[PDB]
């Protein structure tokens, strides 16, 4: 709708699609 | 705590689920639906302060936060050992359950057209807040509150007063580093008075967002195929210290409203998690 | 179930097609449009409790869940063959159908200038509902209710009772583990009463979104240029078992109501599928 | 249908313009701004239906698909020869012209202020849709109404019961498969009624978003730094089969309602399409 | 114009700042606070038709187009050599500056409590519009009007007539490519009649978006730490044809609305560019 | 300012945290819950103009921008040493604390029941404003106001006129180059007349976000699992010029209504930043 937010206010956090998991997991072991 | 390796070998890698029910403000038990238990799920009617210096909000009226520790399998022999094994938190899949039931609007609420009470059965509407943490330790929290002058019981809950054994401050209406607790109980700690404290919490992952307003929309998703990376900026996760796993949330819907004087009643929902552990050498 | 590699050749990849007609609780028949059927697509009037311990909702004011289970092409001579191959649920673009036809207010319901029964037909507006899983058997559900007592009829519907042979619990009201069924039948399983259950669904993939409100703007977009994957984090989709694909959805677009006591009457719309399937070597 | 490499050479790229007039209701002509010429852009007067089977909506008053079939440069001497060149759209750059325009609330449209006749002149609001198709044949149309016993004109609107010849059925108010048409004249299918059919469109890329209501605000971005991409999974675009590149589009911005009886009028604004195409050889 | 190499060297890369003040509807002067310089950032009360047929706003009261034409350093000693140089726009970091001051309400406009003329002073609300293009020429407009039978002042302001010498036709209301202009006067061009024209602007870049309704709340951005890329999609960006660089945009907030008789008054705010630019070789 | 390699070795990475309390207008002494103190993190009731030319709003009515100069390690032995090292802030994880309190709906504001003064506590709603900066020098302001004619008080709060020691000018309501300032003190700047300056701000890194309405439901996200890079185009973040490092904020949450007379107080809450910083070689 009509009230948005998108810099001071703390921002959105995302997740990972499960069958992308491995990737963004092999780069962190 | 020097972080090594990851395990590997057989049951290196685990995994561990959870659902916890919400705290709105009604108890568990009773459970007879004529006696309290059908407002399992929801607040008691929020009751308003009578005036500007009396403000004396029941227990039950007041949402708490949501907790589980969960026991993962043991792991050390040797504790005297120069290297020992710790369960990390990967990530998780969370969930919040049961949106649809918002769907029945043929109930007995305050109904959308009050000149003739038709229509349909105002459903659940209002503020929302959803915040979930998965951590190694309780949650650390930092209290701040509407106004330091509310007066919470003593007993039934913890507020700022049970921590520090005085009276709320004027500064506890905005950052007081001194009103700080650890969520280590499950429906005790009321969201309005304590926040997930950000100048701690370096063991644990926590992520929350409010909407405002009297008559907002709920608003929600979900889907079994999002899974949130608990990993930080150097590829670790929440490590579980003594192999206890600890799940926080508050997943408040907005309110109900009844057909008398407008009574409010929270409604929350439970939260599912499903964490991926696995193990680390550490040092 | 040990997955192993893709099976390549003649046929080994196949696309299928289906659409979910709603289930808003006016069955398909009569067709007469003056005997009901003119109703199909939408509920019949939400009828309201008559006081806190009476909400006796029709079932055919109920939206329900849609759901088909389609046969894929055979696949195993031998089934005592060390390895048999199964079809494998990749990807599925799938869209919902209509949304144009919200944009007729030439209708008679209720008007936007209620003192002079002028402006326009209020367009159909409030809660929103999407739900589509596709998966290899059925969509498992967790049963979670707004009230334990609301008094669903005994025939017609699948409610928690139909399923543990006794009367819902205050527990029903959040989270209770008893509270289990399969989607195995359409247009029989209130969505108000049901809901994907996360602990479970190991081989379906659902995805759903929750707007509440009263008079919400319904929302909805539709192309078909896009493409859900299906396959988890080890790169495999749903399997189907005995080679049914079976495809779950729920489509409210809100509620239109009359000029008369506002009755509501909820929104529903088709939903159509298009998934594609390879076959898997599976040991 | 085998789709082979793309012509390189001199000419094997092109783009092709053209924008798209909304189709409100009230026709290009007259064009004398007393004789309802000053309509064009909008609807006639919504007219409402008079009891619940009475619903008959003028045809100027029933926003309509807009489209335009364009002619691409001839390709093919030999049509006997193995392999022949097709007209591939590989992408477009689209936009939805004068939202600017609904800054104006100087008119005389219902004002703001209805108790004293002040305030400004409300501007455009309600329910919009937007959609847009570019494809190689007629966008594949699935018809889907609100209610199958609208009686629409028979001439000067294409509606279901002009393609089955037939009167619509209840099974019309939810997915029919019989009730199919192609967008093959502009301004006469009315979108409140013909719907992009997923079931089809094998050679046409559209994409549309419905937003309902009846005071939502208009929003609209436009930019000429975008492009939308029209190939498929496999790098292939819709293919133009006689040479005709097919454009189709609905810009319904909401309604301006008058001082009289809340008359609404739908108020449409024009598309523009730039269409990159290149030649493809093909089996 | 064939796009060669980019330049480099001492001083191949330069960086052109300006902010444009809102053109709403009140000019700069008379700067006295009492003599209608206390309304300069917001146009004067809109004044609305006195019928159908009667709608003539005042030039003070539509906020028009803010442009500039910066001047860039000098680059071709030989206007006859094969191979000159040309400054291209590479980026732009823009920003609307004030949305804070939108938080006075504490002035004397409509308050929120108006039975006892109490509350706050309503903050300004409403249908917002911010366009910005950066270009090496002026910006090309397409005229588009709400009504082709308004009014509009023949002294004053730059309309479809002005171009045309003829009054607008009933196309003027939809996409009529005879009604074309180019921003090149700040303060003349009417937002609600010229629109970013997409069948030209080869050589600017524009970005736009409109909200509309009558108390839609205004949401803005601002950071400095954002860039818009110009270059297309071959890597060039708009190319400085006389070495002018021209800049243009408006952005509206929504109104204010006075204590009397709702008067509107519409609110701008400044836009802050920061281009970079870079020598190409052009042949 | 040359700027060099990242300094190596032991300490050459620091991490820096801070809460900046809100700044509404009631200042945080005196602390007495009965004296003013109770008003502490929102602001005193906002008093409206009396007519279009007598508008003065009280200090403690504005809410003014947070800042702090944070003192970072000390660096360099030789000051003329070609070669120095300076602290850059590469990143910062930041965070609005306390949005949970806003759930406090049992207080004595209005009423969302106001006939029978009943129903909930109005939560807090409205105008948000949330902006945060952090750099190696005080972060430069452009004033901007509503109304050049604003009687600020010329004590207890820095303006324009502090500034320019002039009267504001008409200029002041749009971009007026002269009237800029530096956030050098902590509660004293009006966000409602200084806005980050686009024009400077080189070595500060900032992000605001408006949203108006009167109304308008407060939204809030906050996880510990966000970094905002504070690095430019080049990689380097802002430089602390004298080893101070600037933090500034405002983080308005809306207002809070009382029962007399729908009197506003605005709602800020404390922010928190987590800077990490690392020595960076300086020719």
């Amino acid at each position: 709708g009509g009230g948005g937010g998108g810099g001071g206010a703390a921002s959105h956090q995302r997740v990972t699609p499960d069958w992308m998991l491995p990737l963004i997991l092999g780069l962190y072991g | 705590m020097e972080v090594l390796d990851l395990v590997t070998g057989p049951d290196s890698v685990t995994e561990i689920e959870a659902f916890l029910n919400p705290r709105m403000g009604q108890p568990p038990t009773p459970e007879s639906l004529t006696e309290g238990g059908q407002y399992y799920g929801w607040s008691r009617g929020i009751n308003l302060a009578t005036s500007d210096t009396e403000d004396s909000p029941g227990n039950n009226t007041l949402p708490t936060w949501s907790m589980a520790k969960l026991q993962l399998p043991m792991l050390n022999e040797d504790l005297t050992c120069d290297t020992l094994q710790m369960w990390e938190a990967v990530s998780v899949k969370t969930e919040v359950v049961g949106s649809g039931s918002l769907l029945d609007v043929h109930g007995f609420n305050k109904p959308t057209d009050t000149v003739n009470t038709k229509g349909i059965s105002t459903p659940v509407e209002g503020s929302q807040y959803h915040v979930f943490a998965v951590g190694g330790e309780p949650l650390d929290l930092q209290g701040l509150v509407t106004d330091a002058r509310t007066k919470y019981k003593e007993e039934g809950v913890v507020t700022i007063k049970t921590i520090t054994k005085k009276d709320m401050v004027n500064k506890d209406q905005v950052l007081n580093p001194i009103s700080k607790a650890k969520l280590d109980k499950d429906g005790m700690y009321p969201v309005e008075i304590w926040h997930p404290d950000p100048a701690k919490n370096e063991n644990t992952r926590y992520f929350g967002n409010y909407t405002g307003g009297t008559t907002t929309p709920p608003v929600l998703q979900f889907t079994n195929t999002l899974t949130t990376v608990l990993l930080d900026e150097n590829g670790v996760g929440p490590l579980c210290k003594g192999e206890g796993l600890y799940l926080s949330c508050v997943d408040i819907m907005g309110w109900r409203v009844t057909r008398n004087y407008d009574v409010h009643h929270w409604r929350g929902l439970p939260r599912y998690f499903k964490i991926t552990l696995r193990k680390r050498w550490v040092k």
